[PDB]
């Protein structure tokens, strides 16, 4: 999904904010990797 | 010169602090922000 890096602490383990309780609760029973990536405008113009 | 408050013998609504600010990073030991708003305490020391 799309989420700014200003809210990168909102998805962290244990939080009382609206993302981790209404939008995305992460299952930590399996091997996971949460990658906060960034796609610049040059790459995200040929693959549209 | 920072200030300290200790809250005893009262019921706290910690949502009032968190719905008024936006959190950039939290660092907790022995608790979580999800459990900081639900547990009952003998005292609550806040330094800001
Ligand atoms: C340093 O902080 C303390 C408290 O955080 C300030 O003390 C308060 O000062 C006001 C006005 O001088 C008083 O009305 C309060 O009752 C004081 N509170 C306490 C707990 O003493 C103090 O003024 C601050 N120092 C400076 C230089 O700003
Ligand atoms: C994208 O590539 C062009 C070269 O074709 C370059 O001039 C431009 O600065 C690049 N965009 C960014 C954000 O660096
Ligand atoms: C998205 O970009 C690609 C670039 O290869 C283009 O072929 C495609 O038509 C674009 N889609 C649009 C304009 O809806």
């Amino acid at each position: 999904f799309a989420l700014p890096l200003s809210m990168k602490s909102t998805l962290a383990i244990g939080s009382a904010e609206a993302i981790s309780m209404f939008n995305y609760n992460q299952d930590y029973s399996n091997p996971t990797c949460r990658i906060h990536a960034t796609i610049n405008s040059n790459v995200s113009s040929s693959l549209n | 010169n920072y200030s300290r408050r200790v809250f005893t013998n009262c019921n706290y609504n910690l949502t009032k602090l968190l719905s008024l600010v936006e959190v950039d990073e939290f660092v907790c030991d022995k608790t979580t922000p999800e459990s900081l708003a639900t547990g009952c305490y003998s005292s609550l020391v806040v330094d800001w």
